[PDB]
RNA sequence: AAUUUUUAAGGUAUGUAUUUUUUUU
RNA sequence: ACGAAUCUCUUUGCCUUUUGGCUUAGAUCAAGUGUAGUAUCUGUUCUUUUCAGUGUAACAACUGAA
């Protein structure tokens, strides 16, 4: 979903978008890292799998 | 048009109280020091018990008035707007803030 | 296979969607018997959403429609996304339009009520025993932990105002007189 | 008196518990500092405001109110010594000067404000400040 | 080692509750929504301005319009009545009936 | 166990009740094999006696 | 566990579940059990309100009606309607279970049947007249007789009433009050 | 051409009161 | 007319918890039936010409022609 908002000061929107791109990058990178870790067979525990598949 | 910075506002209120005070003086006309100890540097200033009681009464009175006027805006505020659905008072109050946002 | 929506169960959605928003559909079906979440959502999107357009058809639309339906053969979501209309409306005109060519909060509240009742009870006990002359002091709610404080017994953290040049020293006397006056009143007139 | 005593005690448990948790929220301090005023005990109330100046000394509603409770009961040289500490802490401010000036008007002493405006001009404040002098 | 599963239970009492109990809960909330949260007062309670002011609840549980003397089964019915042409008239009749006296 | 599972209850089960696995078949497996799974000859292990029984 | 169990579609179940409240009320006590039942009259589904109304009649017979009755006369005040029928239906049952007694308890219930026969909705005027049929037959020959003129004065205007379940209940009352008055 | 053995914890809450010799009007 | 005080009123301005966080939306789960019968809202039509019959406690209603 795009997340437009009615009247909100633009600079605040700039800030929020910036931090959400940071968090999105970390979220995706962990999604990939845990995934190759699972593929090669190394022990990924349990809910990291169940959590991973949601991310992917 | 417009908002006012907390400086100009302060000045305006200063003037307002000056006028009010001057009126107390005129109506009072119509109805009709520094010592510092040698032992300690503590300074003492002679005071009239009158005008101090008048001061306290002025502050209390103005607080009462302000509190009451705001209270009347409380009363009318909730009784005026019955248009949209509301679960509780707090909802209606918030949606009136949404009316202010327009 | 009916799953038919009465005007009551339509009126409860719009009040539920207003309350719970559009992604909590599992909660909307809690307010609404007979209907599951997949049934509630499907109606909100196909009918009841006030951002939907149910209106008559301009002369440009039937041109726009018969343009799309020809250029996209049966795909009625893709057309409807182009037309900004619900599909089953954009389909239903097109079939008629061809034949145009034809011939916690509660719990803590109640517990607080209980506690206040207990207080009231002990107070009126003490008053009744007083009426018979026997005087009994109130009890301290023990101590939860070792260092627990009794706020009445002492000034909690007394921050002296400061020294200062103007040397009050007299006003303190008038104050203490007023204070001892206050407590001396309460022992008799009792507020 | 126990109809009083346990009232005051139970309140001082509830207010401190909240302020214990939230150091900030000056809205509570002023309320709770007001409770101890209406009990006609100045010692406790002064402590509370003094306790609340540590949390934030830049919050003027707190500074102003603590001038009131001094002026209302007419403790003079306190609300006087206080203004030594008050405007030496936040010397730029507007409201703090005028509330110290205008309270000196109702005390009729113009020698004070004569020397007040001496410093407050020595500080080179600005337009609206000079015009009052 | 059944911790592998991931379900659990709290140690208190006996969970699910009885289908009849759910209906009581659900028919209160539905009458809270459609009512838009207002407390419609009982007829005997000796009058918090009402959203309207005519609707009440009798000594039984039913809702009643005190103008029209109609009895209503649910909030949904009431909104039918308040949006009806009879409850329109009785306001006009009381309109005239007041405008002829004070 | 394939027989009677369907009619246990329907609406009523609590989360654990419905989802969790029954310990009852594993108990059946360790009763049948008990005298090997519990045997005194063990390499390292300590005797206990149950409360009111003579079972070590 | 029984109070949940009388949702059952079977009857012999529902009937035996109500009988075992008498065996428990005799054991432990009536007031512990009533509050369990009276909390269940709020429930919507009819079997549950009728099968509680029976049980309150059964707890009355077994432990004595004086224990049950003022708790039921109080519960009648609640503004929900389903309670107010369930408290009038429970009183019908308990006056046919204590057959002869019933005379001790009149005079107390005449004001409770006063608001019932006066009430607007047609079902109260049905269940109170279904109390009078049980209360008249077996309290006839006692010498109350001035409570049944009161109770009569309130019924007769219901002679014009239609509805099938309402009108046969009122005739039963008028047939029964004939034996109290003559 | 040679493995290797087991104990705790995440499950049965937690909280409050309770045995006291009558503090001087 | 004017310096000017106090109460009442509108507006501008000021404004309240303007939702306690986090993850795989954190996860998952939900409505018995049949026979007889009443109660209660809303929508739609009529207060509009005479007489003759049916009908009603009396109306009403129904039935014909100018
Ligand atoms: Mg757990
Ligand atoms: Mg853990
Ligand atoms: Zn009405």
């Amino acid at each position: 979903i795009p997340w437009d908002v009615p009247g909100m000061p633009a600079p605040i929107k700039k800030i929020i978008e910036r931090y959400i791109k940071s968090k999105a990058d970390a979220w995706v990178s962990a999604a990939h890292y845990n995934r190759e870790r699972i593929k090669r067979g190394a022990h990924v525990e349990k809910t990291m799998v169940k959590k991973n598949l949601g991310r992917l | 048009r417009g908002g006012i910075s907390y400086d100009q506002l302060a000045k305006l209120s200063y003037e307002k109280t000056l006028r009010n005070l001057a009126t107390q003086t005129q109506n009072s006309s119509k109805q009709d020091k520094v010592q510092k100890d040698t032992k300690t540097g503590k300074i003492t200033i002679a005071d009239d018990d009158k005008l101090v009681n008048k001061l306290a009464v002025s502050l209390q009175s103005e607080s009462k008035k302000r509190y009451e006027a705001r209270k009347r805006q409380m009363q009318n505020a909730k009784t005026l707007y019955g248009v949209e659905s509301f679960i509780n008072d707090k909802n209606k109050q918030f949606n009136e803030k949404l009316s202010r946002e327009s | 296979k009916g799953g038919v929506w009465t005007n009551v169960e339509d009126q409860i959605l719009k009040a539920a969607v207003q309350k719970y928003g559009t992604h909590q559909w599992s909660k909307v079906a809690s307010l609404l018997q007979k209907k599951t979440a997949r049934q509630s959502e499907l109606r909100w999107n196909e009918y009841l959403n006030p951002k939907l357009n149910f209106t008559e058809f301009s002369k440009e639309e039937d041109a726009q429609l018969l343009d799309l339906a020809r250029e996209l053969p049966n795909q009625w979501r893709t057309i409807a996304d182009m037309m900004a209309r619900p599909a089953q409306v954009c389909v239903e005109r097109y079939n008629r339009l061809l034949e145009s060519e034809d011939s916690k909060a509660t719990r803590k509240i109640r517990e607080r009520m209980l506690e206040e009742s207990k207080r009231i009870a002990e107070l009126q006990k003490r008053r009744e025993l007083k009426q018979a002359g026997i005087n009994v002091a109130i009890k301290k709610p023990k101590k939860k932990y070792g260092t627990d404080i009794d706020y009445n017994e002492d000034i909690v953290y007394e921050q002296a105002p400061m020294p200062g040049i103007y040397d009050t020293s007299t006003e303190d006397r008038q104050i203490k007189k007023k204070f001892e006056q206050f407590e001396r009143k309460v022992n008799r007139k009792g507020l | 008196l126990e109809e009083l005593r346990e009232y005051q005690r139970r309140k001082r448990t509830e207010y401190e518990g909240y302020l214990k948790r939230n150091r900030l929220d000056m809205g509570q301090w002023i309320r709770y500092a007001q409770f101890e005023i209406e009990q006609h005990d100045m010692r406790r109330a002064r402590s509370i405001f003094e306790r609340a100046l540590l949390v934030d000394s830049s919050f003027i509603p707190l500074w102003i109110r603590y001038i009131d409770a001094e002026l209302k009961v007419k403790c003079i040289n306190h609300a006087r010594n206080l203004m030594n500490r008050a405007i030496s802490t936040l010397p730029r401010v507007d409201k703090l000067w005028y509330k110290y000036l205008i309270v000196e008007e109702s005390l009729n002493n113009v020698e004070i404000v004569r020397s007040l405006y001496t410093k407050w001009c020595s500080l080179e404040p600005g337009v609206n400040a000079w015009n009052s002098f | 080692m059944n911790y592998l599963e991931g379900v659990g239970s709290k140690k208190g009492g006996g969970g699910i509750a009885s289908e009849s109990q759910f209906n009581l809960q659900r028919r209160k909330e539905v009458e809270s929504l459609l009512s838009k949260g207002e407390n419609v007062p009982y007829t005997f309670q000796d009058e918090q301005v009402r959203s309207n002011p005519y609707i009440y609840k009798n000594h039984s549980g039913k809702l009643v319009c005190k103008l029209c003397n109609t009895m209503h089964m649910s909030w949904s019915s009431v909104e039918r009545h308040l949006g009806g042409k009879k409850h329109g008239l009785n306001v006009l009749r009381r309109g005239i009936s007041i405008e002829k006296s004070s | 166990a394939s027989g009677f599972e369907d009619s246990m209850q329907f609406k009523k089960l609590t989360h654990a009740q419905r989802t969790g696995l029954s310990q009852i078949p594993n108990r059946r497996f360790t009763l049948w094999w008990s005298p090997t799974i519990n045997r005194a000859n063990v390499y390292v292990g300590f005797l206990v006696q149950l409360d009111l029984t003579g079972i070590f | 566990e029984l109070l949940e169990l009388l949702k059952s579609t079977n009857k012999e179940i529902r009937r035996s579940a109500n009988a075992t409240f008498g065996f428990i009320a005799e054991a432990i006590g009536p007031h512990d059990v009533l509050v369990a039942l009276l909390n269940n009259l709020k429930v919507q589904e009819r079997q549950l309100r009728v099968c509680t109304a029976v049980a309150i009649g059964i707890v009355a017979k077994v432990c004595g009606p004086y224990n049950v009755l003022p708790v039921i006369m109080n519960e009648y005040t609640t503004p929900e309607t389903n309670v107010q029928n369930g408290v009038l239906k429970a009183m019908s049952f308990m006056f046919e279970y204590i057959g002869n007694m019933s005379k001790d308890y009149i005079y107390f219930i005449t004001p409770l049947l006063e608001d019932a026969l006066t009430d607007r909705d047609l079902v109260h005027r049905q269940t109170a007249s279904n109390v009078i049929t049980h209360l008249a037959l077996n309290c006839s020959g006692t010498g109350h007789e001035d409570a049944f003129i009161h109770l009569m004065n309130l019924l007769i205007p219901n002679i014009f009433e239609t509805s099938p379940h309402a009108i046969m209940r009122i005739l039963e009352g008028l047939e029964a009050l004939s034996q109290a008055l003559g």
